Parts: structure tokens; sequence; C-alpha cells
């Protein structure tokens, strides 16, 4: 196969700016490769194919160039309709058709710190066997952001698994939810609980234990 | 316009077998070669099967090949998969999709425009509604700042679930999350919304669950604790 | 100045094996006719079709 | 078990050179080449690798009758051609015809 | 063109195809990729080349000054020699504009001939066992492995070598 | 002709078809008639027209007396004038004569490769579903309307929308 | 060539037929023997006479001494007569250096279409009733005695008299 190799899979970028995608292969595919752009939810979307030719009703602001092993796709200026992921696929030798890993655009905005909210197990929750400890975190930029659970003072390197929402459309924030699941014969058998951020904007240590 | 309808999609156990189809509409179907992709849940798009116009050429992927069937009935303009023995990595929305006309390949992308898609569930577990479990807001928050009040929705299968407050009245601040996949099979998630602390009390939030496949429909009221 | 030439024009001399020039009628040496056209391109390749219209 | 596919085709490129036909006018090739020269070096350059003369201020008629403006070219043994400027008037400085005038340029020319 | 294959029943050109002017496209298994015919490819390299050599080749002149001067009184002759230089010009001009027309719709003809012949030859080989599926294309009725492909590719082809797998295929196909 | 179709395998043109240099000609349950096939006459005409005004317009010439007056004692020039004159004469009778000859012969092969590419075009698109009876006919296996034959003349006929009604026809006649 | 035919899908030429041009070779139970096809030959003849006359009788002169003789004082004039003798020499070299090159291509051309019209001729005629076993041959799915070789080479072969003979033969052996 030929494959595809798309780095960065993240870039940040405010809106209205110039953005360049890159997209290169192992071997030369010469101009059989093409874009497309999906948003969460929806089906992939063509934009350029023949590595340059712009396909119909695509923007005038995409444009992609690029010949052998070296592809970029660039958008002059960034409209909030085009924070998507993108992928680029060559079509020179194929099969296995091959399309690359996707890069993500995001918007980026002020450094927003986490607000820290915890949740005990619920009476209800403790009349079937088990019960679940929830971590919010709320409004935080950038993504990047370390969650643990400090019961008494354990590490937990198992349990506790986090979900993050997408981008909020008013403010470009972040949220995740670690959530620590434990049955009843070993949660009533501890306590004192507490998380753990180790979020930017709240940068120097953490804001729970 | 060009369209292409796919369906099909649904819960399977492991090794059993499922017939995906696709309707096509807006231009000659009997001319355009077509093609699966699939995309598995938080993951990149993987191709699965090519099919020229006349049927006569049929590739595959390395990891469906010997499991998948691609077919075709261009009279009425349908495109077909069938899969076979199928595993839990083929969980994944099958795309759809309209490559070139047959004697144009590599003229256009053999991706050129793509259906909706359908999602496709390989487990053995069995269809199950969700356990509402409340998140009582801290009873030791500031006078005036806000406060978080959600409700755990766990157990259930299969995807997906949606969420609501208050029959739909609270709609701001609320940040329902993406499901996750708990190592017992069955799906779990969190739905938050912030409200001010000084409300508490006086104003009471009632999240509204619906599990579609399930038939489940219950209504949970968060209170704040008590000692 | 100190070059040598074939072919010598009161505008400047010209370096070719082309058959035709259309610097100057009045020449010195063994040169090119002199035309009046202002393109005479040869084609060697094919038509050039690199793409075609959506279909 | 039936099978693949094989096509036949043609070269194509960036090449934006058009060409004439007699069917039809501005025709883009993927290659092409100029018959018509049109670009020279600005100079007056040496022919059969021999140096002009070159009379400056004066014409045939000065140079070879001896005026006093010509006094200051160089005498050379051979030359391939003759250059005079538009300006060169450094001629028959006391009046008169200068008989077979023409003829003697000729004779004179290398 | 005139022989109906490029702009004709083969739309476009291959930017994807550059070490020739006419070659294949094929696609099985194991992948698909662009070649050129190397010997039809070499052959117009060599016509072409002799053709832009002859007509520049052909053109042989001897050393001559052009130019002519003459005194007020020599006007008539001077004229002659104006129409003389004009008469040149005006043949020299004509029939270089006409050559270079007559020859490229020529070229162009002759590089459309090549890519019909080359046609011509794929179908006489593949007869039953591929079908025309357009557009200049054979769609083979019995898998056609990188081997397949080069055979054809070189003219050497074994049809009955596929013959009876094809007519299986061609006659359920059909059925 | 130099393709075969003019005065070839197609023996005779059309009185009946006074829209167009190339064309159709339909019979059917609802009647018959001739109709051109305006995109392949379109195309020709443009061309034709370029090959004329490309002959005329290249030749531009300039202001010009031939004439010249000589005396008894320039009989030398005099003839050197006339040898002019003539030299002239001869190389634009020659080159003039030849090029209409040369240009007329590709203007008629320029037409027989047009008829015969519209042709092979159509048969192409019947494959199977017509057969070829002769003299650039076709006989379907299969009824065709007047939208059929429009089909047919615009490029866009559906094979396989009557390809089983004509297999069977086909299958039996031959049986 | 440009049509295929002649050193093309024809790879060489018959030194045993001697009668024309371009021909026949047949084999039967009778014997075998090479003719020529008289009447793609004839009109081949005619139109290379025609080609090879107006090449030659369009050049038409009239009476004409070339030379000029000038005194030691006339040089200008002696120069402009040689400029004028080389201006003609350079014209009618060229032209004709050209004419016969270009000539040449379309005449070889010209019979490359002869041979691939006259195989297609065939072609047409016997349809299923004949093989095409490749270098322009075909061979019958009937026997074709003197006499049906003769219709052949006539253009007035009988498909329907052979039809069922040759379409049992030829469902046999392809099964
Ligand atoms: C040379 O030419 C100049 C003007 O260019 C004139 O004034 C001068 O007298 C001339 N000298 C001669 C002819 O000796
Ligand atoms: C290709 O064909 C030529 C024909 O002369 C033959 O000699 C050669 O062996 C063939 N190539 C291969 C790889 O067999
Ligand atoms: C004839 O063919 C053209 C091809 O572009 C198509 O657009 C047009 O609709 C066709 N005519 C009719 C009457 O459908
Ligand atoms: C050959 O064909 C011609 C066609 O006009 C026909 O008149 C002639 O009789 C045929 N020859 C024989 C021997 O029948």
């Amino acid at each position: 196969e030929i494959v595809m190799t798309q780095s960065p899979a993240t870039l940040s970028v405010s809106p209205g700016e110039g953005v360049t995608l890159s997209c290169r292969a192992s071997q030369s595919v010469s101009s059989n490769l093409a874009w497309y752009q999906q948003k969460p939810g929806q089906a992939p979307r063509l934009l350029i194919y023949g590595a340059s030719t712009r396909a119909t009703g695509i923007p005038a602001r995409f444009s992609g160039s690029g010949s052998g092993t070296e592809f970029t796709l660039t958008i002059s200026s960034l409209q909030s309709e085009d924070f998507a992921v993108y992928y680029c696929q060559q079509y020179y030798n194929w099969p296995p058709l091959t399309f690359g890993g996707g890069t993500k655009v995001e918007i980026k905005r002020t450094v927003a710190a986490p607000s820290v909210f915890i949740f005990p197990p619920s009476d209800e929750q403790l009349k079937s066997g088990t019960a679940s400890v929830v971590c919010l975190l709320n409004n935080f930029y950038p993504r990047e952001a370390k969650v643990q659970w400090k019961v008494d003072n354990a590490l937990q390197s198992g349990n506790s698994q986090e979900s993050v929402t997408e981008q909020d459309s008013k403010d470009s924030t972040y949220s995740l939810s670690s959530t620590l699941t434990l049955s009843k014969a070993d949660y009533e058998k501890k306590k004192v609980y507490a998380c753990e951020v180790t979020h930017q904007g709240s940068s120097p240590v953490t804001k729970s234990f | 316009e060009v369209q292409l309808v796919e369906s099909g999609g649904g819960l399977v156990q492991p090794g059993g077998s499922l017939r995906l189809s696709c309707a096509a509409s807006g231009f000659t179907f009997n001319t355009y070669n077509m093609n699966w992709v699939r995309q598995a849940p938080g993951k990149g798009l993987e191709w699965v099967s090519y099919i020229s116009s006349s049927s006569l050429s049929r590739y595959y992927a390395d990891s469906v090949k010997g499991r998948f069937t691609i077919s075709r009935d261009n009279a009425k303009n349908s495109l077909f998969l069938q899969m076979n023995s199928l595993r839990a990595e083929d969980t994944a929305v099958y795309y759809c999709a309209r490559g070139a006309q047959a004697g144009y390949s590599s003229f256009f992308p053999p991706t050129t425009f793509w259906g909706q898609g359908t999602l496709v569930t390989v487990s053995s577990a069995s269809t199950k509604g969700p356990s509402v479990f409340p998140l009582a807001p801290s009873s030791k928050s500031t006078s005036g700042g806000t406060a978080a009040l959600g409700c755990l929705v766990k157990d259930y299968f299969p995807e997906p679930v949606t969420v609501s407050w208050n029959s739909g009245a609270l709609t701001s601040g609320v940040h329902t999350f993406p499901a996750v996949l708990q190592s017992s099979g069955l799906y779990s998630l969190s739905s938050v919304v912030t409200v001010p602390s000084s409300s508490l009390g006086t104003q009471t939030y009632i999240c509204n669950v619906n599990h579609k496949p399930s038939n489940t429909k219950v209504d949970k009221k968060v209170e704040p604790k008590s000692c | 100045h100190d070059c040598n030439t074939t072919c010598q024009t009161p505008k400047g001399a010209i370096n070719t094996s082309l058959p035709f020039q259309n610097i100057h009628p009045i020449t010195i040496g063994k040169c090119p006719k002199y035309v009046k056209s202002t393109k005479l391109r040869l084609a060697t390749g094919l038509r050039n079709i690199p793409s075609i219209q959506s279909i | 078990d039936p099978g693949d596919t094989l096509c036949i085709g043609y070269h194509a490129n960036n090449s934006t050179d058009t060409v004439d036909t007699v069917l039809e006018k501005n025709v883009t090739v993927t290659h092409s080449v100029n018959l018509l020269e049109d670009k020279h070096n600005g100079k007056l350059c040496k022919l059969r690798g021999v140096a002009p003369l070159h009379l400056g201020k004066c014409n045939i008629a000065g140079w070879i009758l001896g005026n006093p403006e010509c006094e200051s070219l160089s005498t050379a043994s051979s030359w391939s051609y003759i250059v005079e400027t538009p300006s060169s008037d450094n001629g028959t400085c006391y009046p008169g015809d200068f008989i077979d005038y023409e003829e003697l340029r000729e004779q004179l020319s290398s | 063109g005139l022989f109906g294959a490029i702009a004709g029943f083969i739309e476009g050109g291959w930017t994807g195809m550059v070490d020739g002017w006419y070659g294949y496209h094929h696609q099985n298994e194991q992948g698909s990729g662009y070649a050129a015919d190397l010997k039809s490819t070499q052959n117009a390299i060599d016509g072409i080349t002799n053709k832009v050599n002859s007509v520049i080749e052909k053109m042989n002149t001897q050393f001559t000054a052009v130019g002519k001067e003459f005194n007020h009184l020599e006007k008539r002759i001077e004229n002659l020699n104006k129409k003389v230089d004009d008469g040149f010009l005006d043949i020299w001009t004509y029939n270089a504009e006409l050559l270079v027309l007559l020859e490229n719709e020529r070229t162009l003809d002759y590089h459309d001939s090549n890519v019909k012949n080359l046609y011509e030859k794929v179908r006489s080989q593949l007869k039953n066992n591929a079908k025309e599926i357009g557009n200049g294309c054979f769609e083979f009725y019995h898998k056609c492995d990188n081997t397949c492909m080069e055979s054809v590719k070189n003219g050497t082809y074994d049809y009955p070598k596929y013959s009876e797998e094809a007519k299986l295929n061609r006659e359920e196909i059909d059925s």
C-alpha cells in the first residue's frame, strides 16, 4: 500500500486567518490526490482533486498544490464553518485506497482555567451494587489537561473513563468528565474523596487534592 | 442533486451477518463505479470495498477479504455490501460513496460524493435501558457563584441516547458528554448543567433521558443533599 | 563589441540555427530568411488535455 | 473470478504552449519548438572572426580621402564589413562631387 | 481528431504518465499505475525529431549582404531593389506561415493515429477475453495480474491461456 | 476516400438532408426523416472557415507599383526587371496551384474522417442492441421510437435499458 | 503507418503477387495463389499518376536567359542580380525539398489507407462466417472453393448462403 501521513494532527488558529494543512506520500502519487472535509455527525465532503482542482461549489479560499510526495491544503481566510477535520487521499496506486490520519483545525482563543466540580455517588445508585464519582471540568482552553482521582491517597492507574465535548459555539471552550466506577464492597471501604486537575489557567499546581 | 442513502445498519453479535444497502438517485447509476468506506467511532477513514459499473471488478481491503462481498443491482439503483463473520473491530459507520464513470477512473477521485452513512455495531451485549443516577450539587459552594448539577446515565446499550433538562426549557450551559464504552460492553455518559447557586432551593431541575431502542423514558430530580 | 557571429544585423547580431528571423531585413552573413511573422511555433507534442469537465 | 481493467491513453502536462493549426487557432500542446528567431545580442560583432571597420564620426569619403577629423582612426589591414553612424557627416569638407561614390563603397566594403 | 481517439473516444490525457507520449493504465488486486508504451513513443520521437530537423536543415543559405546604396538619380533601381526585397519577404512570410499551420495539423493527426493504432493492437489481442467499456478501456473477463498486464503492454498476450476462464465468466454474466 | 466512408461503405449522399453536412436517417412506426448532427457539422464549419481565412489572411502585402520604365540604353536592367517579375510569377503560380490541389485533397479527407467517426460513435453506443446491415445503417433488435432515436443522435443512448429485450430478439432470430 | 496496416497488423509484403499493388492470398483444397484486387490497384495507379503529373505540369516556364553582364563600374547591380538569382535558388530548393518530403509521406499513407480499406471491406462481408486469425487473414468456418474465393475478391460474397453451415461449425468448435 501507499501510506499517507498528515502531521500535525491538530492545528489551533484564530478565526479569519490563513491555515496550511500538510500531507505526504510514502512514494509518489503524481497528482492523483484529493482533500476532504468532515464535520462531526456529517459525511466527508470533497474539496480538492487532482491535487489542485477545486470541486463544484467549493469556495475560492480553499486551494491545494503539490506533486509527487508532498502536498498542501491552504485556506486563505478561515471562516467559522471551516473548523473541522480534513483528510487527504491518494488514488494513484489502489487498491488499497488509502486516506491518511486527518488534521483537526481548532479555534484558538484565550487560555481558560477549569472550574472543578466533584459529585458524590448518589444514594439510589447505592441500592443496585455499584457507585460512580463524577469529576466535572467546565469551560477550559486548551484541551491538554490531566485528571486523576485521589481517594485516600490512591494513584489509580485504572478506572476513570474520561470524555470530552466538542468546542462550544459561543466561547470555544472544552469540558471533560472522568467517571470513577467502583463497586459497593470497595466504595464504602474508604470515605475521603477528591479529584485532581493539571490544566493551564490553573497552571500553578492544581485545584482539587 | 446526487443522493446516496444507505440502510441496513444495526446490532449484530460477533460472527453474525448483515447486509447493507445503498439507494442511489440523481445520476446514471449504471455508469459509475462505487465504493464503501467505513469510519470507526473516533477514528479515521478506512476504504472497504470497490465495485465497477459492470460488477466484473470487485476489490476489498485486506482486513475484510473473505468476509465481505460487494454487489450491485443497476436496474434498481442499489449498491449492497454483504458482511459475514463480523468482528468487534468492524463496528463503524459505513459510508456509500460514488467514484468515477466506467472508463474515467483516476480522472476523479473514487469517493466523490458520500452518503450520510449507517452505523453497524458488533458486540455480544443486549439492548438494555439506562440507569439514571443523580449528581447532587455540592453543599459547600459559594453564595453567589454558579453551581453545576447533572444526571448520570449508565449501563445502556446500544447507542444513542438523548438528554434534555426541564422538558427542553433549560438549554444554556448544558454539556452532554459523548458516551464511552465501558469494559462491561455497556455505554455510559454524564449530562451536566451549570446554574446560579442562589437558585438552589427555590428552583428544581429535572433531566429527561430518552433511550430509543429500549423504549425507555425516565425523568429524575437532582436536588441538593441533606446532612 | 568583441563578439563573434555568422549573421550581422544593424541592431545587433543573431546566433541561431532557425530558418527564419524577424529582426531586420538588411543582414550580412549566413542568415535566416526575414519574415513579417511574430510567431512561428511548431507543435512537437500532442494536444494537451490535463483535465476534463465534471460529468 | 471476473477481472481487472487495462486502458489506453496519452500524455498530458502543465504546458501552456499554444500553436496554430489550419483548422483551429490557439491549440495547447504538451511540447513545441519555435522556428522564428526574434532575439538579438544588441552588438556589432565580428563576421568570419574579423572585426568591422568603424569610421565613427566620418563616412567612407572622409575616411578614404583623409579628412582631418578621421586622422585619429586606426589603420587596420583587413575588415569584414564597414560601420557608419547616421550622424556621421565628416566627408568631403571641400564641396564637390565624388564620382562613382556608391560603387567605391561597394569595393571597400570587405 | 482526424482519427477519433485524442479528444475523441478517449476524452482526456494523463498527467500521471510521465515517461512517454502514449501508454497504458492498469488496475488489479495488486494496485494500479501508469506506464508508457516505449515502442510507439520512441517511434514518434524519431519521426517528430526528423520532421523538425528537415524543416530547419533544408534551409541552407550562402553569405550575402542584402543592402544596397543608390544616389538621388538612381531611384528606379532603388525601387527595383525594394521590389526584390519585398517579394522575397512576401513569399517567405506566406510559405512559412502556411507550412507551420499545415504541419501542426499533421503532427496532431500523427499523434492521434498512434493512440488509435495502439488501442486497436490491444483490442485485437484481447478479443473475447475482455469487454470494451468505453473511453479506451478494457475490462477483463479473467483476473489479470501484473504479469498478465505486462504481456498485454508487451504485445505477448496469450489468448488461449485464459480463453476458457473468460468464456465461462462471459457466458454466466451474460445469462 | 482516405477513410473509406464517403463514396466508400456509405455509397451516396442525401439530398433530403438540408440542415447540415453530416447526419442521420431514421425510420420507425412513427415515420422516417433526416436530421443533421449539429455538433459534428458545426465543428467542420468552424474548421473549414478557419482554413479558408488562413489561406487568405496570411497574404498581407504592402503598397507597391510593379512597373518600371527604361530607355533604349538600359536594356540589361530592363531584362533584369523582367526576370524578377517572371520569377515571382512562376513561384506564386506554382505554389498557388499546388496549395489548392493539396488542400482540396485534405478537405475531402477531413469530411471523410468526420463521417467515419460519426458512424463509429453510433456503433460503439449500440453494440449488441442493433445489427450492422451495411451502407452505414443499423437495424435495431428492439423497437426504437422517436425518443429512442433522439438518444442515439444526441449520444445519450441507454444500452442496458434495452439490452435484455434486444438479447431475447437477437437470440431467437439467431436460432 | 498512419493507418496501421502496411508494416502494421499486416507485417510484410508479397513478392509472389506481381499483377498489382494490393490483393489477396487464398488457400483451399484446390491449392493456393496470389491475385491482385484490380479495382483498388487501378484507382491507386490513377491517383498516383495524377499526383506525379500535377507536380510536373504545374511548372510551366517562359523562354528566359538568366545571365547578365556588367562592367567594372556596375558592381552594385551585379550584386543585385546575384541576389535575385540566389533568392530564387533558395526558394526553389527549399520548396522542392519539402514538397518531396511531404508528398512522399502522404503517398505512403495513401497506400496504407488502401490496404486498410481493402481489409475492412472483406471483414464486413464475411462477418461471422470467418475468423480473424491475425496478420490480415481470415479463416473460414466453411469450406470456400475457388468460386467462393472469387465472390470475396469480387465483393459478391453471399453471407446467408453459408451462414448456417458456418454457424454449426462455429458453435461446435466453440464448445
Ligand atoms: C565635421 O563635422 C562637423 C559637424 O559634425 C563640422 O562642423 C566640421 O566642420 C566637420 N569637419 C570637417 C568636414 O573637416
Ligand atoms: C517482450 O516481447 C519481446 C518481443 O520481442 C520479447 O523478446 C521479450 O522477451 C518480452 N518480454 C518479456 C519480459 O518476456
Ligand atoms: C443531449 O445531450 C446533452 C449532453 O450534454 C444533454 O445535456 C441534453 O439534455 C440531451 N438532450 C435532451 C433532450 O435530453
Ligand atoms: C463481379 O462483380 C460485378 C459487380 O458489378 C458483377 O457484375 C460480375 O458479374 C461479377 N463477376 C462474376 C464472374 O460474376
